[PDB]
RNA sequence: CGAUGUUGGAUCAGGACACCCAAAUGGUGCAACCGCUAUUAAAGGUUCGUUUGUUCAACGAUUAAAGUCCUACGUGAUCUGAG
């Protein structure tokens, strides 16, 4: 039976399409609106901070870069990374994923259902979510376990502390040996015949092969890289952004996977954190709209003065 | 450089009947509901266009002999009425075109 | 950004700085690891056939923001205990160099104008 | 490295580029429905929408005159587009022109076409693609939940 | 006589063409306001005499001056730069100051003009008397009934060569002497790189005026507030 | 010898340790500083210029150091042709 291919758009009538677009709306706007309670719907046991212990990081999207100055005077630049849907979608047990720390996964920002396969929409409907865009693993201990389901907010990091990003780098697509690694090029008008940015030599004569190590030119950028050590300066509540010393690997618009610093420096520091994770509802108090790092020049501050 | 050796028609069969090779199929072919032929999906039926192109240019091809200067355009909207048929009081003020043959199903007057 | 062979301009009284030469004074190395040298970074010239050290005070290539660009590289003689040769210095020099003062208090005791 | 570059290499180069956009241009505002290849096409289409922007500016406007002098090549076809095409289009802000995919050329380089036209024509209408009836089979169970929908909500 | 109203927006809010979501030109735009609140910077053109006050702890005072045109602006939102050109003890000095520095004590105009051009780079290779400013002089105050007069003056030039190729058409400047210090047959030959369908590309043009419209909103709201 | 293309550079370097630097240590006619000598270790590094076609060598400036040698005295179906 070779059955015709279909796209949602493919039967609906022009009296229908409105309809179906309002129908799915409605209901990703009930879905979220409903998980806003993380405290008030049975979640699980939560205990005390210990040493050694791992938080549950987020799925942000990056949005630019903007200047910061600090009281020394010093210039820094910051990455915005904005956190626009972020639910733990599912837990893996200690024994099942890795056999030392139990896994959580977290989904990144909303996408349409009418693109997403078959599956991947049947497993977000039984947790009651809409489709999401990136799904990451994070590698959390079993003391800071999180009920699924459960809404995470930029809140979740506090200024002053150490944090790594992980997304996918700008592709270049196939890039000479000269661009991906790093190569010097032949002379450029002393007689050279043909050759002005080719590798060259690639062996030896005696081994009449090529090392497997051997750099050549190929795909370079497309690929996942880490950026350790970022510190973070400020962070926004209501539209829940995030700030970043340096550069962050990525392009503008793409979602970036946060989890706190693994150096051997930035090492349980995390007791003056959240624990597991801010819940806006236990406080019952409402935080201020900018958090700032100490050494930070507010916009609202007076002008520098070195006496 | 030169080819070492000859390639075996055992090698040549592999590389010339891999499936990347292979023409693919087309599972977007549907049968045009005015006409009955055959059209794509996301294509306009090439008969039911061949229609219309052929009356377009008899169309302009009138309008040709109302225009002698290769320079002359109206500046005026243009209306285009068949046999059995005259103006409106809406179609009144824009240049005329005149067709002897019956007007078109297709073609839908306003 | 000042390198290996770049002509330069001296900016103090010096007999040697003063003299007019049929070949400009030209560099010969930068002290700094790196073969470009910055404004603060120790040089040494090719002044009337013999070699000199000398300080950087201004370059042309632009640098971090709020940090003042010549239009002509001026560089200070020096000697090898950094007491500088010359007995004023009348171009102006950046305010940034004060921030060294364990090793540059001799060249900026004699500088006249700060910008 | 392409990125962020939103224009497309047409003809010997930069200039060229504009001249062969120059006489589709022309053609398409003396005839109202041309054909040319689909890629070509693709990019007449961004200045036929702004084109009809300079010409409801107005017949005094200095700018939109010269800018009408550039891309009309023909000189009879500037008081058509003040005097035609602008006061035909008062009411919509961009639907201004049409685009459809045409088979491919019937010849050797099996080009991929494309229709450009106006709307509101003096020509016989396209072959546009008309979507199901709402009297179809999924149509009519959809608008079962929307006459619930609307009874309660 | 009468006096019409026109309003000023400053080039840095002009947000960049691209591919940003606007959220984060609003979180910039609202922390150039707050600083505005506390840092009167005011309308100021290329061409214009600007007098700056930053803060260098190594100065006997703390506060340091400095006097000179404003070259050019450039840079968007929270990080926009001006550049000043002033020349002392016959040295020319070259300043890329920035707008929202927490350094910067004031910012005050001596004298409010717009010349010929948008970018006046071409100082650089120009006589020293058009880049020499007295250090301390007087401000001057003008009516706002003035619409910001331009200031015609033609400018001499040094003989070549230049920093840049001045007479290539991809500058347009119009504020130098080119009859003094060319001859026709360089003028015909610097118009081989004339490209006269730039200007009528319909298509490369910018058109904020939507986006000039919305962030007026937020510059009253925010005084009102 | 019905052809294994030949010096030096340019590009890229693979390897050995009889180690130039970096790390650990014994001895001294080793007080300290600067040295001389021996054992152990090859993951990384080993500069820019004037003259000569030059490898080599001389000279100027510097560096933690400007190592020795093999690889068809590596590498011309990648380039250079000054000799
Ligand atoms: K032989
Ligand atoms: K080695
Ligand atoms: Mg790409
Ligand atoms: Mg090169
Ligand atoms: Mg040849
Ligand atoms: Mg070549
Ligand atoms: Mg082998
Ligand atoms: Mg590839
Ligand atoms: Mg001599
Ligand atoms: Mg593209
Ligand atoms: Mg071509
Ligand atoms: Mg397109
Ligand atoms: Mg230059
Ligand atoms: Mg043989
Ligand atoms: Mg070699
Ligand atoms: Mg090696
Ligand atoms: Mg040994
Ligand atoms: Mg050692
Ligand atoms: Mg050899
Ligand atoms: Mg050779
Ligand atoms: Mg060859
Ligand atoms: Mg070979
Ligand atoms: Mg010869
Ligand atoms: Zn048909």
């Amino acid at each position: 039976h070779g059955k015709s291919v279909t796209w949602w758009d493919e039967h609906l009538s022009e009296e229908n399409v409105p309809f179906v677009k309002q129908l799915v709306s409605d209901e990703n706007k009930a879905q979220l609106a409903s998980k806003l309670c993380p405290l008030k719907d049975e979640p699980w046991p939560i205990h005390p901070w210990e040493p050694g212990s791992s938080r549950v990081g987020l799925i942000a999207l990056k949005l630019g870069m903007m200047p910061l100055w600090t009281k020394d005077g010093q210039k820094h630049v910051v990455t915005l990374l904005q956190v626009q849907d972020c639910h733990v979608l599912k837990y893996t047990p200690k024994e099942n994923h890795n056999g030392r720390m139990a896994a959580l996964t977290v989904g990144g920002k909303t996408v349409s259902h009418f693109h997403k396969s078959a599956s991947i929409l049947e497993f977000y409907q039984e947790l009651g979510l809409p489709p999401k865009q990136k799904v990451k693993i994070f590698n959390v201990t079993e003391n800071a376990v999180i009920k699924p389901g459960t809404p995470l907010y930029a809140a979740h990091f506090r200024p002053g502390q150490y944090v790594d990003v992980t997304a996918k780098t700008i592709g270049k697509g196939f890039q000479g040996v000269m661009r991906r690694w790093g190569f010097k090029g032949q002379p450029a008008t002393h007689g050279q015949t043909k050759t002005h940015r080719r590798p060259g030599a690639i062996s030896t004569g005696d081994v009449a092969r090529v090392w497997p190590g051997t750099k050549m030119p190929g795909q370079l950028g497309n690929i996942d890289r880490t950026a350790f050590g970022l510190k973070v300066w400020r962070i926004n509540t209501k539209h829940n952004i995030i700030y970043v010393n340096g550069s962050v690997p990525g392009h503008k618009n793409c979602l970036v996977k946060i989890k706190d610093s693994k150096l051997p420096a930035y090492k349980d520091f995390c007791k003056n954190l959240p624990f597991p994770t801010y819940f806006p509802d236990g406080d019952e108090e409402a935080l201020p709209e900018d958090l700032y790092d100490e050494n930070v020049c507010q916009p609202g501050a007076p002008s520098i003065t070195f006496t | 450089a030169a080819p070492k050796n000859r390639r075996s028609i055992e090698v040549n069969r592999c590389r010339r009947r891999n499936p990347q090779k292979l023409i693919k199929v087309k599972n977007n072919i549907d049968v045009c509901p005015e006409c009955g032929h055959l059209k794509q999906k996301h294509i306009l039926c090439g008969y039911c266009y061949e229609k219309v192109r052929k009356e377009t240019a008899e169309i302009r091809r009138q309008m040709g002999k109302q225009e002698g200067g290769p320079f002359r355009a109206p500046t005026t909207e243009t209306v285009v009425l068949y046999s059995g048929e005259t103006p409106s009081e809406q179609d009144q003020g824009k240049r005329i075109i005149e067709r002897e043959r019956k007007r078109p199903s297709w073609f839908t007057q306003n | 950004a000042i390198q290996k062979m770049t002509r330069v301009r001296v900016v103090d009284n010096s007999a040697l700085g003063t003299t007019p030469y049929h070949r400009p004074p030209r560099c010969i190395h930068v002290y700094n690891k790196t073969g470009v040298g910055k404004v603060g970074d120790r040089i040494l010239l090719a002044i009337r056939g013999q070699k000199k050290k000398a300080l950087i005070v201004g370059h042309r290539m632009p640098g971090p923001r709020m940090t003042p660009r010549f239009d002509s590289n001026n560089v200070v003689l020096l000697e090898d205990n950094g007491n500088p040769v010359g007995t004023r210095i009348k171009t102006p020099i950046p305010s940034s160099l004060r921030q060294r003062e364990g090793e540059f208090s001799k060249v900026l005791a004699i500088a006249q104008n700060f910008v | 490295i392409s990125h962020g570059r939103v224009f497309r290499r047409l003809g010997l180069g930069p200039e060229s580029r504009i001249h062969l956009l120059q006489n589709l241009l022309t053609g398409l505002v003396r005839h109202e429905r041309i054909e040319a290849s689909w890629a070509r096409v693709d990019e007449l289409r961004g200045y036929a929408e702004k084109l009809i922007d300079y010409g409801k500016l107005g017949d005094t406007n200095e700018r939109a005159m010269r800018m009408a002098d550039f891309w009309l090549t023909e000189k009879d076809l500037i008081p058509k587009l003040f005097q035609v095409l602008a006061p035909r289009f008062q009411g919509q802000n961009g639907g201004y022109t049409r685009m459809l995919q045409i088979p491919n050329r019937n010849e050797q380089d099996r080009a991929k076409m494309a229709v450009i036209e106006y709307k509101g024509n003096c020509l016989p209408p396209l072959p546009l693609p008309r979507r199901d009836s709402n009297l179809t089979l999924l149509n009519q169970l959809l608008q079962g939940l929307r006459q619930d929908q609307e009874a309660s909500s | 006589p009468q006096r019409p109203e026109t309003r000023f927006l400053s080039p840095e809010f002009i947000p960049p063409r691209g591919r940003t979501n606007p959220l984060k030109f609003q979180i910039e735009r609202k922390d150039m306001l707050e600083r505005r609140k506390i840092l009167h910077i005011p309308e100021f053109y290329v061409g214009s005499i600007l007098r700056v006050t930053t803060a260098d702890p190594y100065a006997s005072a703390k506060t340091s001056q400095f006097l000179g045109i404003c070259i050019q602006r450039s840079g968007s939102g929270l990080g926009a730069t001006f550049i000043l050109r002033n020349t002392i003890e016959g040295q020319g000095v070259e300043i890329c100051f920035e707008l929202y520095n927490p350094r910067i004590q004031e910012i005050q105009v001596v004298k409010l003009e717009k010349r010929l051009d948008n970018s006046l780079l071409y100082l650089r290779d120009a006589l020293p008397e058009y880049s020499t400013f007295d250090v301390n002089m007087k401000p001057i105050t003008q009516e706002f009934n003035q619409e910001v007069p331009v200031n015609q003056l033609k400018v001499k030039m040094k003989p070549k060569p230049w920093s840049k190729r001045w007479e290539r058409p991809k500058f347009n400047i119009k504020g130098i002497r080119f009859d003094l210090c060319l001859t026709e047959e360089q003028m015909r030959e610097a118009q081989k790189w004339s490209q006269p369908w730039l200007e009528f590309d319909m298509m490369r043009e910018y058109d904020t005026s939507k986006i000039e419209a919305a962030i007026w909103d937020e510059i009253e709201a925010s005084k009102n507030s």
